[PDB]
């Protein structure tokens, strides 16, 4: 998971 | 999807996307401002732009399929959004691999206030  | 991107990141780099890339610099895992800190952060900047190219897609949640052909990522055909999301993620994962040589832990948990100014995609 990250956001971006 | 974000989980798939994380799996791709781990496959390429050997680092867990959380925590190694989820809070890195100005653009990874979070963020829309700042001069990217280094090449790895620029991978994130470009990836953010790449997702920004797809306003009617849902990259965090929409799943795509990919395979490997002698190590290389090949995005398999899904919906148009899925194909485009996969290409964004593939590029970023390759970019992270290409820039491990300069990854720096000092940019994990990088504080927001050190990221200011817009940089156009």
């Amino acid at each position: 998971i990250a956001r971006s | 999807s974000l989980l798939e991107f994380g799996k791709m990141i781990l496959e390429e780099t050997g680092k867990l996307a959380i925590p190694s890339y989820s809070s890195y610099g100005c653009y990874c895992g979070w963020g829309g401002k700042g001069t990217p800190k280094d090449a790895t952060d620029r991978c994130c900047f470009v990836h953010d732009c790449c997702y920004g190219n797809l306003p009617d897609c849902n990259p965090k949640s929409d799943r795509y399929k990919y395979k490997r052909v002698n190590g290389a990522i090949v995005c398999e055909k899904g919906t148009s959004c899925e194909n485009r999301i996969c290409e964004c993620d593939k590029a970023a994962a390759i970019c992270f691999r290409q820039n491990l040589n300069t990854y720096s832990k000092k940019y994990m948990l990088y504080p927001d206030f050190l990221c200011k100014g817009e940089l156009k995609c």
